[PDB]
């Protein structure tokens, strides 16, 4: 109790990217 | 009229790209087979 802060909306879309980024790097590595 | 702010927003700066690449990844290997 005390104004808890909450993650934004960039840091999400962020992270989204890096998963994406690995799915990338892991199908051109495998290849 | 419009503004180019939006247009260079964030899902066509990574996630767009990297969706289409992964994308079409797949669909190659998929070709491939082995």
């Amino acid at each position: 109790g005390g104004w808890d802060p909450v993650l934004p909306s960039v840091t999400i879309l962020s992270l989204f990217s890096v998963f994406l980024l690995v799915i990338l790097a892991h199908v051109l590595w495998k290849k | 009229e419009e503004n180019p702010s939006l247009f260079a927003l964030e899902a066509v700066l990574i996630p767009v790209g990297t969706v289409g690449l992964i994308i079409t990844l797949i669909f190659v290997y998929f070709w491939l087979e082995r």
